[PDB]
């Protein structure tokens, strides 16, 4: 599949702790090039060149209906999550 | 700092055909980026990381390359593509930009629409006198203008300024200003602006008389 | 939408200082590296400086490292550039820009959003306000279904000025020509073409602003009458 437009995302449920040392979130998409792949990244605050988002949901995707569900595991410390143009701070452990 | 060589400086092409512009680097780089700029506004991200299209960019565009040679290609050019395109590297400190390639889109030849304007009452009260001629929506860009006062050609005091190509109809425009003093303007009567363009051997002539109405 | 808006520029004497700013909206400002890039007359684009998330690291073009300082205020969504000991070679259009590419090596990163730009002029010359002249058609008039009107902005320094017609509600049929320099002062003109049933049954106004002299003028285009 092709990548979604990064400028057409909105938070549906902001990231929260899952209860088993992972992070879960939900987004919505207003583009018409569906279905498409969601771009997901995360970095340690001090090292912005290395992706540390270990995904539990493989290849998150926006279908022809519904939103998107994403779950990831992050290393301890201060991190930043990127989903398209959306962003969120997350402190782990 | 790495030197970036874009060619050609001006790329002129007919609608529907495929074009390629090139950017060569003096030392090896691992990615190249591209930006579009239209007159009066700021640059805009167009291609990033060699071959990825930014949001909203039509799929007629593409990009490729590696090492010391990269390129940008348009499959079928359109009138709205007229702009300047810049390449940029961020592999070596400091990051650097190329010199740009300006894309021109060809169309059928068109004659100008000519309009002439006497000095305003406010400028004559201040002591000056400027006569202005507008030559609008023509193609190609080359054109000549000649001023005549009481039938005799005048060459001193003329300033001309061209626009860049219009992205809607692919035409150009030009303004011409003849500057005189108030008393010098008051000593003559007829004022004429003559435009010669490749669309016709005869010029387009517009004129007025100072003392009428 | 993501948007970056720069402050006003101006004219300054060689050796003096000036501070410009850039206000961000539509995204979480503290989650992105930011930068300044300038466009120099007859030379092109040139990077100036950039800064990390929290301002603890800054980087500069080597020939500028002693004259420029970049900083940021994350809670107030604002980026700053402070200039000192300015030279004539620093005259340019200065753009604010957001960086992108996190999660990849540095050579992958690029500029994904740019600001509107602000002009800084370093000169020993004095500020000069322009004269604004309306251009109505020849008296007696011409026939036809369309009429062209003009506006002439003469004798100002420094650049730039901003010109609109009817505060921007007239867009089609407008041609604004690049300014030209003559004996130290700039001049600019503009034309607009409307239908014969438009003017003079509707007011048409040329709006001109020149910040460096704090000039703001609105000139109505009026039919020509004989004056003695
Ligand atoms: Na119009």
């Amino acid at each position: 599949y092709s990548m979604c437009d990064k400028t057409k995302f909105k938070w549906k449920r902001v990231p929260v702790d899952s209860g088993h040392d992972t992070v879960v979130m939900e987004v919505s998409y207003t583009g018409s090039d569906k279905p498409c792949r969601i771009p997901v990244r995360a970095v340690a605050h001090g090292v912005p060149t290395i992706n540390v988002a270990m995904l539990i949901t493989p290849n998150p995707t926006i279908e022809t209906s519904g939103g998107g569900f994403i779950e990831m595991q992050l290393p301890p410390g201060d991190n930043i999550i990127y989903v398209g143009d959306l962003s969120q701070q997350w402190f782990q452990k | 700092q790495i030197v970036l060589t874009q060619s050609p400086a001006i790329l002129s092409a007919s609608p529907g055909e495929k074009v390629t512009m090139t950017c060569r680097a003096s030392s090896s780089v691992s990615y190249m980026h591209w930006y579009q700029q239209k007159p009066g506004s700021s640059p805009k991200s167009w291609i990033y990381a060699t071959s990825n299209l930014a949001s909203g960019v039509p799929t007629r565009f593409s990009g490729s390359g590696s090492g010391t040679s990269y390129s940008l290609t348009i499959s079928r050019v359109e009138a709205e593509d007229a702009a300047t395109y810049y390449c940029q590297q961020r592999s070596s400190n400091p990051r650097t930009f190329g010199g740009g390639t300006k894309l021109e889109i060809k169309r059928a030849d068109a004659a100008p629409t000519v309009s002439i304007f006497p000095p305003s009452s406010e400028q004559l009260t201040s002591g000056g006198a400027s006569v202005v001629c507008f030559l609008n929506n023509f193609y190609p860009k080359d054109i000549n203008v000649k001023w005549k006062i009481d039938g005799s050609e005048r060459q001193n005091g003329v300033l001309n300024s061209w626009t860049d190509q219009d992205s809607k109809d692919s035409t150009y425009s030009m303004s011409s200003t003849l500057t005189l003093t108030k008393d010098e303007y008051e000593r003559h009567n007829s004022y004429t602006c003559e435009a010669t363009h490749k669309t016709s051997t005869s010029p387009i002539v517009k004129s007025f008389n100072r003392n009428e109405c | 939408e993501v948007k970056l808006v720069e402050s006003e520029g101006g004219l300054v004497q060689p050796g003096s200082s000036m501070k410009v700013s850039c206000t961000a909206s539509g995204f979480t400002f503290s989650h992105y590296y930011m930068a300044w890039v300038r466009q120099v007359p007859e030379k092109g684009l040139e990077w100036v400086a950039n800064i990390n998330y929290d301002g603890t690291s800054t980087y500069y073009l080597d020939s500028l490292k002693s004259r420029f300082i970049i900083s940021r205020d994350n809670a107030n969504n604002i980026l700053y550039l402070q200039m000192s000991s300015l030279k004539s070679e620093d005259t340019a259009i200065y753009y604010c820009a957001r960086e992108e590419g996190y999660g990849n090596p540095y050579p992958y990163w690029y500029f994904d959003v740019w600001g509107t730009g602000t002009t800084v002029t370093v000169s020993s010359a004095k500020t000069t306000a322009p004269s604004v002249y309306p251009l109505a058609p020849v008296c007696g008039g011409t026939t036809g279904s369309s009429v062209t009107l003009g506006c002439l902005v003469k004798g100002y320094f420094p650049e730039p000025v901003t010109l609109t017609w009817n505060s921007g509600s007239l867009s089609s049929g407008v041609h604004t020509f690049p300014a030209l320099l003559q004996s130290g002062l700039y001049t600019l003109s503009s034309s607009v073409t409307v239908t014969s049933n438009t003017w003079p049954s509707q007011t048409i106004t040329c709006n001109v602003a020149h910040p460096a002299s704090s000039t703001k003028v609105d000139k109505k285009i009026e039919p020509r009458v004989p004056i003695t």
